[PDB]
């Protein structure tokens, strides 16, 4: 079999690149406006770097 | 981030 007539066709792709960046405070997201909790995730500093 | 120390204190 050999074709005779042929048919040009565009075809579309959706691929992503990249992504929103977000930023998390860890003294602000646990604590925030106190002095104990802050003094308590000072022993915590290495998890929240 | 910026924090602000409270000044004054009220009571209600």
């Amino acid at each position: 079999a050999i074709p005779t007539n042929f048919t040009i066709s565009v075809t579309t792709e959706i691929l992503p690149v990249s992504m929103t960046k977000t930023s998390v405070d860890c003294t602000m997201y646990i604590c925030g406006d106190s002095t104990e909790c802050s003094n308590l995730l000072l022993q915590y500093g290495s998890f929240c770097t | 981030n910026f924090r602000v120390q409270p000044t004054e204190s009220i009571v209600r």
